[PDB]
C-alpha cells in the first residue's frame, strides 16, 4: 500500500495548484449545461477549457 | 454588464483563499472585462475567465437561436448560481484533499 501513498503524496502536490482551474469548470457545467444537449454541453466545456 | 460582473465576482470570490505568487501571465491575455488591472494575478484571471463563461452563454443563445430551437435565458442568477458552486467546490475540495 505504500507503493501507491507515495506518489498520492506527489499527486497531492500536484494538484494543490490544479484544484481552481477544475473547480471552475465543474461549476461552470453544473450551473450553465443543465438544458442543452450532449454535444452543446461538449461544445461549451471545450470553449471553457 | 461585464463590469458589474467582474465586481460580483471578485468580491464573492475575495472570501476564499486564492492568491498564488508564482502565476505566469500570458502573452496574449484574452481579456473580457475593460480597465483590466495589468498585469492581473490569479484572482483577476479567474473572474476574467467566469465572466467569459457567462458570456458564452449569451452567446451559445444566439447561436442556437440562428438554429431556431428552443432557448432559456441565461440571468444574473445563472450566474450568482455559478459562482457560488465555484465557492463550494473549491472549499470541499480542498478541505477533502
Amino acid at each position: 500500500e505504500r507503493e501507491r501513498w507515495e506518489k498520492t503524496s506527489e499527486t497531492f502536490k500536484n494538484q494543490m495548484s490544479t484544484i481552481a482551474g477544475d473547480c471552475l469548470l465543474s461549476a461552470a457545467f453544473i450551473a450553465y449545461a443543465g438544458y442543452f444537449d450532449q454535444q452543446m454541453r461538449q461544445n461549451l466545456f471545450t470553449t471553457w477549457s | 454588464s461585464t463590469e458589474a460582473l467582474y465586481q460580483v465576482g471578485k468580491e464573492f470570490t475575495s472570501k476564499m483563499d486564492l492568491e498564488k505568487p508564482n502565476y505566469i501571465v500570458p502573452d496574449y491575455m484574452p481579456v473580457v472585462y475593460d480597465k483590466l488591472p495589468q498585469p492581473p494575478s490569479h484572482r483577476e484571471a479567474i473572474v476574467n475567465s467566469c465572466v467569459f463563461v457567462h458570456q458564452t452563454l449569451h452567446q451559445a443563445n444566439a447561436r442556437l437561436a440562428k438554429r431556431g430551437g428552443r432557448t432559456m435565458a441565461i440571468t444574473p442568477r445563472h450566474y450568482l448560481d455559478f459562482i457560488n458552486h465555484y465557492a463550494n467546490l473549491f472549499h470541499e475540495k480542498r478541505s477533502e484533499l
